[PDB]
């Protein structure tokens, strides 16, 4: 089954946290990248965001994501969902919070979607390198040579062992909760959601509260509102600001955790020998770097160990 | 590889946190004090700088560390073993562990 | 020590108890952003795994292939070897006979 | 960063573009040769193009 | 003599009878796979440009 | 004329091919690339496919192509038919399994 994949994520929701680069300058955005992944052999990435995949309000399916509009989840069909490192990355698949992306070496790493007319994305800093597995430093995955282990992330979105944790949500800032009103501000609390309010005018006031309130202060810069709903959990986000006591609520499995496999790697031309009196010549003619190493099968190794990036 | 975990931070608004310590590896805690954070719902709290944010950190290690890591051995004189390939006489090759 | 291969060890890849030797610092958030920034030195095993250098595979004299289930040094051609074979009573033929 | 700036729109079914040789450069500020701009570290006097 | 310059020799432009010298050898193919993999020095022509 | 370049290739048809990374994974492609073609001075580069283009079951029209969907050769008029190495490639022109592109 599919479903039994998700049975702890249907608990957690999308959340807006802070990204450094909302196309050209910071904001909080609902597909901020929390973490990025990238010590797999073959240019695998594994990316870590904000956003859910994989569920809709419906249930699971994969054609759909789900992401934070403001206070309000909103449900989509995946659009144009792409990663970007210096050039387009193959997407492997997703799943809640994480993305599995084939990238080529970059200086950042780019994350986006599309929603209408809407385009979300988020860019951040790290630097994603080709590993290549064995003696030579190709630069692409061959599509020939020898097969030898390397280590890569799974495709696969079973539960493997490895956990995060999903806490109560901490209190949401959020302004539009305020109106003026008939001069005397009132707090609007959305159904089934109770509202913390904090305001500082002439009289003082703060509290709790589960329904409409109308307070003593006339204008909205001297009240602050915080939303609070945990109905859905998060991510214990270091961008996100914690709650008040344990907020520990249960754990989240990673899905895409690394495993040992294995790759094609590149196979060097077969060299040139040639021979003379106690004498091995060799004529290396490399279509990458390609490391050379020696040793005598005597007392003294006298070991020889050379990177060949020319003939 | 080690990997590290920042739990969510603790943001005090008019107020004030102290930290703690933890059992955790290169455990850090710090309160910067004078913060006035901003959310996607404006601003995060009503003082202007007396509020503070309590940022936590330590170690892990890193989920590759199941396959991707390097194991350090004290190495003491233990045993030699090898494969022997006898015949003799008219009798055919045989060979076992010694 | 600290961007070197010890500056995260463990007993066991399944331990509960780390220890981890980083320059891990929490740094001041940016004005108006709620996040946890710090800093901290490159991890060593990264580190050891560009500078390893040549492996004891590549460098063993007299031969030696180096195997790891269960760590083994294998073909090693030095000295020699001492043995004793009994060989079955069945096996010789009488001088008169051959 | 790039050795070409390409630059172009569309018309409904057509396009039109103009690439021009061109050596973009990044230039972090600082004494420390960054590749993108950091998430957090010291802020620091710089040149930009305005928004404005 | 394989990667150098004359590895690749022919009396005439438009000659029938080409000499070649490259290590070109037939790999074997990937399980599963129905293609014609190989390994060949670089050209010597190319290397001596 | 342009019909008369096409004669011959009105003779053939696409074909389904092993690709190394067709997607993101190994499989059969049906526009799987024969060979690449790089040895020109201003980063003009030959590609030939499996894929025949600029020919339709019912003539000659270079906006379309033909591919081979399992055992059933299908025409389609051309959609954003791409060519990149590390970034976008330009292209020049197309011609049965041969695509021309300038690419950095
Ligand atoms: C022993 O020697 C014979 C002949 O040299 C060979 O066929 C056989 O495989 C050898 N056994 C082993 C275990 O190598």
């Amino acid at each position: 089954d599919l479903d039994t994949h998700f049975t702890q994520y249907k608990l957690a929701r999308p959340y807006i946290a802070d990204c450094p680069n909302c196309g050209h300058s910071r904001c909080d955005s609902p597909i901020a990248i929390e973490e990025v992944r990238g010590d797999a052999h073959a240019g695998v990435i594994r990316i870590q965001t904000s956003a859910m995949f994989g569920l809709k309000t419906d249930g699971v399916d994969l054609a759909y994501m789900s992401f934070m509009n403001g206070k309000t989840q909103k449900s989509i069909k995946i659009d144009n969902l792409h990663v970007r490192t210096s050039a387009p990355c193959s997407l492997v698949s997703h799943h809640g919070y994480y993305i599995l992306a084939q990238c080529p070496p970059g200086d950042t790493v780019t994350v986006g979607f599309h929603d209408g007319p809407n385009r979300h994305t988020c860019t951040v800093a790290h630097k994603v390198e080709f590993r290549p597995v064995g003696r030579e430093k190709y630069r692409h995955p061959p599509e020939h040579g020898v097969e030898l282990p390397c280590n890569r992330y799974t495709h696969k979105r079973a539960d493997q062992g490895h956990y995060v944790e999903m806490h109560q949500p901490g209190l949401v800032a959020d302004h539009s909760l305020l109106s003026i009103h008939s001069a005397k501000v009132k707090i609007t609390v959305p159904s089934g959601a109770q509202v913390k309010y904090y305001c500082k005018c002439p009289d003082v006031r703060k509290g709790i509260t589960s329904s409409d309130h109308t307070t003593t202060c006339t204008d909205v810069k001297q009240c602050r509102a915080y939303l609070i709903d945990n109905k859905k959990w998060v991510y214990n986000s270091g961008r996100l600001p914690r709650g008040e006591g344990d907020t520990f609520k249960g754990k989240l499995h990673v899905p895409f955790v690394p495993v040992k496999a294995k790759c094609i790697a590149t196979l060097a031309p077969e060299p040139l020998v040639e021979h003379k009196h106690r004498t091995l010549i060799l004529h290396l003619h490399p279509d990458h770097p390609t490391l050379l190493t020696t040793r005598s099968l005597g007392s003294d190794a006298n070991p020889t160990r050379q990177w060949i990036e020319r003939p | 590889k080690y990997k590290t975990k920042v739990p969510s931070p603790v943001v005090k608004c008019c107020g004030a946190t102290q930290c703690t310590s933890k059992p955790h590896p290169d455990y850090q805690c710090q309160v910067f004090s004078g913060v006035y954070p901003f959310m996607y719902g404006g601003a995060y709290c009503f003082c202007d700088t007396e509020n503070t944010q309590m940022s936590e950190a330590y170690v892990e290690r890193s989920e590759e560390c199941s396959i991707d890591h390097a194991k350090a051995y004290k190495v003491h004189t233990g045993t030699v073993q090898a494969m022997v390939n006898i015949t003799y006489g008219s009798v055919s090759w045989r060979s076992a562990d010694v | 020590k600290a961007g070197s291969f010890g500056d995260l060890q463990s007993r066991t890849s399944t331990s509960n108890d780390l220890y981890a030797n980083t320059n891990l610092k929490l740094q001041r958030p940016q004005a108006g952003i709620v996040h946890t920034p710090f800093t901290q030195v490159p991890s060593g095993f990264e580190r050891w795994k560009k500078d390893k250098g040549a492996p004891l595979n590549d460098v063993a004299p007299f031969g030696c292939s180096i195997a790891l289930e269960p760590l083994r040094a294998e073909n090693c051609a030095v000295g020699s070897i001492p043995i004793s074979i009994d060989i079955p009573d069945a096996a010789f033929t009488r001088i008169s006979e051959t």
